[PDB]
C-alpha cells in the first residue's frame, strides 16, 4: 500500500487483537500487555461503513419499462430495443466493475493511512526519549510504566518530565 | 544487548488486526489482495416464487391480458380486474373468435401500465341491424357467444344501412374503446352477411381517424372458423368525441374501457406466486434488493438492484489481511 | 517551558494553512459531509424565464404549428418561406383551414424542424381536364372562401374527371419534398359531385417507392363546417429521379416542393415569452446559463447545453478542508 | 485525511492568513511574523482551478434530439422513447454523483499532503538544529532573527552555520 | 573523507519521455505511455476469422429474390454479408414495405438456403417473364418467384395450401403484380380487379393491386410489391388469389444467427483480424477505437477521441 | 506527487540507472557506486502492468446490431437510431477520459510512494547513524565500505555495530 506502514514496515497484523483495528503492545518492568486504540479504529470504521451510500442512490421504483425477450423476428423495431437494453446493461456492468476497484482501493490505502497516522502522533509525543526501532516498535529510554504508557496512549505523555533521563540513556 | 530489558526503558509496538482466515478482492493496484472482510454486492439468487404482500399480483392462469381485456368466454372470471403487475403464462390460450391486433404489442403495453380492466357500458344505439352476433369457435357455457365486451353486428332483413353513430367525453379521464372489423372468408359471405361487395370502417375523434376495409380470402381453419376479426382501439379525450361510421363488417364497442396513468405492468412468468416478502419481481420471482446490483434477470418491476452482467463482486470491508507467522 | 519572555537565543516556526469563518460542506468518498474552505455549485436550477433572441434564430410560431405554417393555413401566411434555428410551438396554436390528419404527423414535423426551412418552389404541373384552386368556407382567406397554400384542391371539370399522370423529374442536387392530399368526402353525394367516379385513388410514385391511398367516404366530427376530412402525406425525391402522380379522384395536389437542407434546427414547445439576450442553451423554460457542467431545469434542450440529471444540487470543493479557530 | 495533517497535527488553521493558502509563523528577538508559502500554495491551487475540464467538456453543442414528452398514449414506439431518455439520464446522473465525490476526495488528499510536503520540507532544512514540539510548530535551538526565517522561508538556511549552537542549546 | 559516507536514494528518467493527462494535470511528463485508442485501419476486410460474403454487385435482398445477375449467390451463407455502394438492381422493378426489417431478419439468419416446394397452380400459366428483367438474353423473372397469368381465356381463383412439417420455421417470399393499365390487368389476369391473401393460423395479410403508371425502368411502367411470411412448424400457409399474384416457389430456413450485414467499398482479402468496419478490418489490441461506429466482431469500443495515453512509467524528470 | 519524492525532495532522475526503476549511489572509502533496488522496482511494474485488464472486460464479440447510416430521409424512427447510438458514444467517450485520467493519477501516485518508502525503509535501518542531507542523500557518519553499502541494500545493516562511532562523529 501507498504508505508502507500495512504490509510494510509493520512486519503482519495481530490475530489476537479483538477489540480494535489498531492498537498497541507494550513491555515494561510490570510485563507485556495489550491495547487497543478506539479513535483510529473509529476513523477508519466511519469511512468504511455503508460506503456505497456516499455515491450509490437509494434504490426507486421502476415500473412499465420495454419489452426484453421476444417470440417472433421482427426486425427494425425488435433489433432497436434489444440493442437500447444490451447499451444499458453493458455501461451498468462497467460502471459496478469500477466503482468496485475504486473503493477497494480507497479502502486498502485509508486503512494503512490510519495505521502510518497512529504511529506518526505517538512518534511526536515522545520526541526526543525514544527511537523507532523498525517494525513500528519504539525503544523508549527511561522507565516507563504503566501509567506512562497509559499516558501515551491517551495522549497526555508529558516528553519534558523523562527527556534528561532519556537522553542520559540514549547518548551516554 | 544485556538479554534483560533495563528498568530504565521500555518498548512500545503498534500494530493492526489480522484474521485467520481473509476474503480476496480486487483494486486498482492488485488483481487479488486479502483483507479482513468483504462483502457481496451482486444478488444472484431468486426466492423461486413470486411474492404477493407487497405488489398487488394477478395471475392471469390460462389467459392473456389482451384476452381478459376482449372477454373471451374462459377470462369472465377476470371482468373488472385490476393489479401492479399481471402475470401472463406461457401455458395461456384463446379460446373465442380468431383474431389478429395489428400493433398487439402497443395495445397490450396501453392496458398493462394502465393497471385496470374497469369497463362501462354505454348506450349505442345500431338502428337497422341486428345485433350479438355469435359464433361456434366461441362458446359461453354450451352456446355459441362472441367476446363480451364486442358487438358484432349483422343485417336486419335485405339491408344493412350505414351505421352512424356517436359518444361524447364528458368524463374527466382518457376513454378507450376497442372495437374490430371482421374479414370474411368469400365474396359470397361478405355479401351474405353485410349486404354491401365492399365494407367499410371509419371510426373517428375530432383530430384523428382510423379508415379500415374487410379483407376478403380462404385462410386456415381455427375452432371452425376460416373468417378472422381484427381489432383496433382509439382513445377519446375530455371533451373529444367518438364518431363511428360503417356501412358492413363493424364488430362494435359496447363501451369504454377506463385509462389511467399508473405504475402497472406486465409480465411474463411460469413461476408460482405465493405468500412473502418482496419489493422486487423478476421473472424467476421476488428477489432480496438488499444489495446495490443483481444478475438474475435484466426484466424487473419494482424496487430493484440494478441488473449486470457480473456474477459477484466483492467490496472489502476491512483492511488488508496479513497474518501472522 | 514557561519563561514569560520569549528567550532571545531561540526561536518558534509554526507552519499551517488557512481556514474560513463560513465555510461549506460537500461531499467525498470517505464522508458524507466535510467542511471545506469554498465550494461551487455544479447544477444549473434557474432558467432566465425567458427564451434568448440573440444566439440562435429563434422564430416563435405564435398561433401556427410548425405542420400549418408548411400546409400554408391562411393564419400562418406570415410564416412563408420563413427560416430557423429554433421554431416555438405555443400551446394556444389552432388549426382554422379544412380538417385534416397527418399519418406519421410526428415525423414529418421532425423532418421539417430539422431541416430548417420553409423554401418552397412552385412547379409547372399540368392538371389536365379537372378544375384547379379548389375553396372551401372552412378556410377564409380574408373575406374569401381559400385553402391551404401550398395545395391545389382539384374538382371536375365538365362532367368529368380523367385519370390524371403527372410527372415532375427532380434535376437539383438536393432533395424535394413534396406534400399531397387526399379528400375523405363525408357522403356519397360529395364523391359524385366533386370526383364523378364513386371511388378515388391516389398512387403517387418515384423510381424506388410507392404510396396509394383510397378515400373513405363518411362522417367525422362536424370540423369548421366539414365532416369529411383531407389525409395529408409527403414523398421526398432524391436528386436523379422523378416523381409521378396518377389519380383518378379525390386528389389534393402538391404545387412544388420545399427544398430539404442537411441542418443543425430544431422545433420546441414552450409558452416562455422570447425576448432580447444572449445565451447558447435553450429550454422550454427559457434560456438557461451554460456556465455549469450540469442542469437539472429541463431534459428538452437546444444548443451548446448542460448535461440534464436528476440531482438539483452538486457541490464541488474548491479549497481544502476548513478547520475553523 | 491520509497525511494526517490539515485536522490533524495541525490543530486548526488560520483566518489571519489571507494572501497564501499554506504558511509560516514564527517568534523571536525581533518579535512576530506571518508569510504565506507562495510555492505550495500555487501548486494546490493550479490542481484545484478549473479541475473537471481534465475529465468532461464544458457544454456540448447539439441541436435536433427526440421528442420527450407527449400529448397522446400511443405504446411501443413511445415506451421505447421514454426508456431511453429515462435510460441515458439515470447513467449522466451515476456520472455527476461519482465524479464529484471522487473529485472532492481529490481535493481534499492533495491540499492535505501539500501542508505535510511544507512541513516535511521546512524539517528537512533545519537537520539537527530545531524539534518538531508537535501541532506543527519547530522549537529552533538558536538565534534566529527574521533575515535567519527569511533564508528558511526561501529555502537557503544553512544549518551548520548554526549547528554547534543549536546542538549545546538541544542537549542541556 | 574516510570517516563518513554518502548515500543517495534515486529513480530513473529517460532524455526522452512522454506527455499524459491526470486528475492533477492537463500535462505531465512520464518515462512511457501507450496509446489507448486504434486510430487505423487495414484498408481491407479480412476474411479468415469470419465468412466474409461478397455482394459485388447485389444487394442481399437481390440476391434473395434471385435477380439474374445475382444467380451467383444461390444457397450461400455468411457471417458477414458485405453490400457495395454500386450495386444494382436489374430485373423487374420492385418495391417491398419494410425492406429494412426484411434485410434485417434474413442478414440476421446468416443464409440463403431456398427449398423449392411443389405447389400447383391449377388452371393458370406459370413462369412469366419480362423484358425487365433478362437472362442469358432472353426475358426472364426473379428465379425465386412464379408470375402467374391467365390460360386460355381463364383465370380461377387460386386456392393452394402448403402445412410445416419441419421442425423450424419457414420462410415465404411472395408477391403482387401491379399492372400499368386496365388494358394490362384483364389481358394478364381476366379479372379486373385481383386480389392476393397469404395466411396462417395467427397472421393474414390481403393486398389488391393498384393499377396505375410508376416512371418507367427498364421498359416497365407496372411495379412487384413483395411481402414475407413465416410459418411456424405445425402450422399451414395457404394462399388464394383470383389475379395478380407473384407466388413463391418454396421456402426460406430461417435459423437464430449470429450473422450480420454491412456497407463497405474496401477490398476483401486474407489477413488475420477479429473486427471489421467500413472502413476496413481493425487490430483489436486497443480497448477504444475512432475508425467507425459501424463494427462487427470482437471489436475495441467506438469513442469520439483519436488519442488516449495511459502512463506506464513514472513521472520523468530529466537531468540538467 | 502527493509524496514529495519524485520531483520533489529527490531534485531529478537518474538517466544511468538503468537496471531499476529506483535505486542508489554511493560515495565512501572505496569510491563511488550505484545499485539498482529490485523490490521497489518489481513493485511498481507488477501495479502498473496491464492495469486496465483490472477494470476493463476482455473485448468480446458483438454480431448483428442497428443501422447507424441512413441513404433516406424517414423522421421519427431514424432520430431515435441516431439519439441511441449517439447517447452511447458519449457515454463511453466519458467512460474512456475519466478512465485514462484517473489510471494514470494512480501510476503517478504509486510510483511517487514507492520512492517515498524506499527512502523510509533506508532511514529506519541507519537509526542514529545518519542524518537526511536533503535531495534524498544520507550523510552516513561512519566508515562504510562496500560490504557496509551492500548490507543496507539487501536490509542487514546492524545499525548497534557503528552506533558509538556514529554518535561520536555527530554530536562532537
Ligand atoms: C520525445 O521525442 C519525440 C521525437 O521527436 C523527435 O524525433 C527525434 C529522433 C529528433 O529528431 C527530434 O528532434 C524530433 O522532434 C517528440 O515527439 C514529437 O513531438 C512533437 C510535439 O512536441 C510532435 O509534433 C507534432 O507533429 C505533428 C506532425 O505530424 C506527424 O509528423 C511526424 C514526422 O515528422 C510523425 O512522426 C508524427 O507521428 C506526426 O503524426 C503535427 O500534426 C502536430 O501539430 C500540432 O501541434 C502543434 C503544437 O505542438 C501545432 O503547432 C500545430 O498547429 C498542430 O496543432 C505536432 O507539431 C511530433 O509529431 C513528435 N514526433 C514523433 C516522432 O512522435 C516528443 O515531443 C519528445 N517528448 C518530450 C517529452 O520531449
Ligand atoms: C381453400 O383450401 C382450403 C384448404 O384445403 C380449404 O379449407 C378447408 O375446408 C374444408 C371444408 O370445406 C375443411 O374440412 C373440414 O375440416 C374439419 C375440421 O378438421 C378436423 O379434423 C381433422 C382430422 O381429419 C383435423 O385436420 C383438424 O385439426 C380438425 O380437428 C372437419 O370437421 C370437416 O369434416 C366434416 O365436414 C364435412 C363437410 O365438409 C361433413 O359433411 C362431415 O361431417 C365431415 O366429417 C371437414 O373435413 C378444412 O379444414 C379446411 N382446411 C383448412 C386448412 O382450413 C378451403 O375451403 C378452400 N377454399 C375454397 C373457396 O375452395
Ligand atoms: C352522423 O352523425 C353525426 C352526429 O349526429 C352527424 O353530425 C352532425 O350533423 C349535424 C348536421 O350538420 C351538425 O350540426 C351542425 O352543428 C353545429 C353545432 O356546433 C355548435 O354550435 C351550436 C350553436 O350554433 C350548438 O347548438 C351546438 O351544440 C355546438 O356547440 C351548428 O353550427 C350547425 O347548426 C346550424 O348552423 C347554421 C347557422 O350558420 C344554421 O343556419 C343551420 O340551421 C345549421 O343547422 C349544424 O347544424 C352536428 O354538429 C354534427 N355533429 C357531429 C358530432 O359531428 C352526421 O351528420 C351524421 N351523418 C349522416 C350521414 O347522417
Ligand atoms: C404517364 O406519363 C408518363 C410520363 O410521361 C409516361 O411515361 C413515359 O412513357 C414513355 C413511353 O413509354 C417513356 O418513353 C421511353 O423513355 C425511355 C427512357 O428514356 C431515357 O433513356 C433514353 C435512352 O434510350 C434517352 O433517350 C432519354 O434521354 C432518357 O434518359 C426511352 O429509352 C424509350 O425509348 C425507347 O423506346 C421507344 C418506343 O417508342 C423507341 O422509339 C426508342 O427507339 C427507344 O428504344 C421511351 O421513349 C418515358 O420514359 C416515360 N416516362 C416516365 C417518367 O415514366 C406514361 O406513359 C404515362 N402513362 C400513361 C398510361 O399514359
Ligand atoms: C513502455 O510501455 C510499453 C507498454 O505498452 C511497453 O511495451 C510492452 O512491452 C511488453 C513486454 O515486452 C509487451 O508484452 C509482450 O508481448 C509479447 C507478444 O505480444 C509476449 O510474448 C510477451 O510475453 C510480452 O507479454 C507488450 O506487447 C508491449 N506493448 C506495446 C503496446 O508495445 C514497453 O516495454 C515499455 N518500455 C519500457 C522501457 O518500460
Ligand atoms: C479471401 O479472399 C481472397 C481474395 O479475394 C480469396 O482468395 C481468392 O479466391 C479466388 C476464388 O475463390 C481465387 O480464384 C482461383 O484462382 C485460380 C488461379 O489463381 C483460378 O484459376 C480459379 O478459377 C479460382 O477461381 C483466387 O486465387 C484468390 N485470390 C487472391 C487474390 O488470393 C479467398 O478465397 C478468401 N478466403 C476465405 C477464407 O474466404
Ligand atoms: C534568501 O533570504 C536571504 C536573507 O533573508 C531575506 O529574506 C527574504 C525573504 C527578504 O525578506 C530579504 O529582505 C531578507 O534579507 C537573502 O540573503 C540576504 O540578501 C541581502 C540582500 O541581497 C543581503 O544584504 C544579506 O547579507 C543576505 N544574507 C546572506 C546570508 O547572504 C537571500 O538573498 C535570499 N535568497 C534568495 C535566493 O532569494
Ligand atoms: C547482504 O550483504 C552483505 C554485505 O556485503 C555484500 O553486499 C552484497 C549486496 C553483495 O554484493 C556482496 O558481494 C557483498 O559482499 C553480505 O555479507 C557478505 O557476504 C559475502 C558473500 O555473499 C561474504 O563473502 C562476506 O564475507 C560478507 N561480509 C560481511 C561483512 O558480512 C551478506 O552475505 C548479504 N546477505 C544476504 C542475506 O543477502
Ligand atoms: C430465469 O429465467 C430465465 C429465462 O429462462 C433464465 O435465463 C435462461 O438461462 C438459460 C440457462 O442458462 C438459457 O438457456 C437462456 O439463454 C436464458 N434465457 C431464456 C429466455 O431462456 C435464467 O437462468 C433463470 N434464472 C434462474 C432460474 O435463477
Ligand atoms: C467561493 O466560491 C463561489 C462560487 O461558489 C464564488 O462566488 C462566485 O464567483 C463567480 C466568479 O467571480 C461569480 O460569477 C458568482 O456570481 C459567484 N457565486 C456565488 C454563489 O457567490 C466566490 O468567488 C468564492 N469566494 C471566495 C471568497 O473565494
Ligand atoms: C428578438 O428578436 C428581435 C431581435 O433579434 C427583436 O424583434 C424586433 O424588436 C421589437 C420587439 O421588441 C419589435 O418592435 C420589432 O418589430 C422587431 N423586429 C422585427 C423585424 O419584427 C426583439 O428585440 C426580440 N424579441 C421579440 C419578442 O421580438
Ligand atoms: C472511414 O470511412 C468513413 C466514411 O465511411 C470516414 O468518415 C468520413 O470522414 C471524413 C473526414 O476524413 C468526413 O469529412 C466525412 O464526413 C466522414 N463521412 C462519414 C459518412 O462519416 C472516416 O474518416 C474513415 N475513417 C478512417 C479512415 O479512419
Ligand atoms: C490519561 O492517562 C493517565 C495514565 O493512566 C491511565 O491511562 C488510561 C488510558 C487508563 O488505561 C488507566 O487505567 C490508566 O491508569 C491518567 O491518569 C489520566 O486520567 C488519563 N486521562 C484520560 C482523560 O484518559
Ligand atoms: C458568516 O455568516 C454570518 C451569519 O451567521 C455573517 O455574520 C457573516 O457574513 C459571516 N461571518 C464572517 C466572520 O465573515
Amino acid at each position: 500500500g501507498i504508505f508502507g506502514a500495512i504490509a510494510g514496515f509493520i512486519e503482519n497484523g495481530w490475530e489476537g487483537m479483538v477489540d480494535g483495528w489498531y492498537g498497541f503492545r507494550y513491555q515494561n518492568s510490570e510485563g507485556t500487555g495489550q491495547a487497543a486504540d478506539l479513535k483510529s479504529t473509529q476513523t477508519a470504521i466511519d469511512q468504511i461503513n455503508e460506503k456505497l451510500n456516499r455515491v450509490i442512490e437509494r434504490t426507486n421504483e421502476k415500473f412499465h419499462q420495454i419489452e426484453k425477450e421476444f417470440s417472433e423476428v421482427e426486425g427494425r423495431i425488435q433489433d432497436l430495443e434489444k440493442y437500447v437494453e444490451d447499451t444499458k446493461i453493458d455501461l451498468w456492468s462497467y460502471n459496478a466493475e469500477l466503482l468496485v476497484a475504486l473503493e477497494n482501493q480507497h479502502t486498502i490505502d485509508l486503512t494503512d493511512a490510519e495505521m502510518n497516522k497512529l504511529f506518526e502522533k505517538t512518534r511526536r509525543q515522545l520526541r526526543e526519549n525514544a527511537e523507532d526501532m523498525g517494525g513500528g516498535c519504539f525503544k523508549i529510554y527511561h522507565k516507563c510504566d504503566n501509567a506512562c504508557i497509559g499516558s501515551i496512549r491517551n495522549g497526555t505523555y508529558d516528553h519534558y518530565i523523562y527527556r534528561d533521563e532519556a537522553l542520559n540513556n540514549r547518548f551516554q | 544487548q544485556n538479554p534483560i530489558s533495563n528498568n530504565n526503558t521500555a518498548t512500545l509496538c503498534l500494530g493492526h488486526h489480522a484474521v485467520a482466515n481473509g476474503t480476496l478482492v480486487k483494486t486498482i493496484s492488485d488483481d487479488q489482495i486479502e483483507v479482513t472482510n468483504a462483502t457481496e454486492l451482486v444478488q444472484s439468487i431468486s426466492m423461486g416464487k413470486i411474492c404477493n404482500n407487497s405488489y398487488r399480483i394477478l395471475d392471469g392462469r390460462n389467459c392473456t391480458l389482451i384476452d381478459a381485456m376482449l372477454g373471451d368466454p374462459h377470462c369472465d372470471v377476470f371482468q373488472y380486474e385490476n393489479w401492479d403487475l399481471f402475470i401472463e403464462r406461457s401455458s395461456a390460450f384463446s379460446n373465442c373468435y380468431p383474431y389478429d391486433i395489428p400493433d398487439y404489442a402497443s395495445l397490450r403495453s396501453i392496458v398493462a401500465s394502465s393497471g385496470t380492466l374497469e369497463f362501462t357500458a354505454e348506450g349505442f344505439t345500431w338502428t337497422g341491424v341486428t345485433q350479438n352476433g355469435r359464433s361456434g369457435a366461441c362458446k359461453r357455457g354450451s352456446a355459441d357467444s362472441f367476446f363480451s365486451r364486442l358487438n358484432w353486428l349483422t343485417k336486419s332483413g335485405n339491408s344493412y344501412p350505414t351505421l352512424n353513430v356517436t359518444m361524447p367525453n364528458n368524463k374527466n379521464f382518457d376513454k378507450l374503446y376497442i372495437w374490430g372489423i371482421h374479414h370474411p372468408s368469400s365474396n359470397q359471405e361478405q355479401t351474405k352477411l353485410y349486404i354491401q361487395e365492399s365494407g367499410r370502417v371509419t371510426v373517428s375523434t375530432k383530430r384523428s381517424q382510423q379508415t379500415i376495409i374487410p379483407n376478403i380470402g380462404s385462410r386456415p381453419w381455427v375452432r371452425g372458423q376460416s373468417g378472422r376479426i381484427s381489432i383496433y382501439w382509439t382513445i377519446v379525450k375530455p371533451g373529444d368525441i367518438l364518431m363511428i361510421n360503417s356501412n358492413g363488417n363493424l364488430v362494435a364497442p359496447r363501451g369504454y374501457f377506463k385509462l389511467k396513468t399508473g405504475k402497472s405492468s406486465v409480465m411474463r412468468s411460469d413461476v408460482p406466486i405465493d405468500i412473502c416478502v418482496s419489493e422486487c419481481i423478476t421473472p424467476n420471482g421476488s428477489i432480496s434488493n438488499e444489495k446495490p446490483f443483481q444478475n438474475v434477470n435484466k426484466v424487473t418491476y419494482g424496487k430493484c438492484p440494478k441488473y449486470i452482467r457480473q456474477n459477484t463482486l466483492k467490496l472489502a470491508t476491512g483492511m488488508r489481511n496479513v497474518p501472522e507467522k
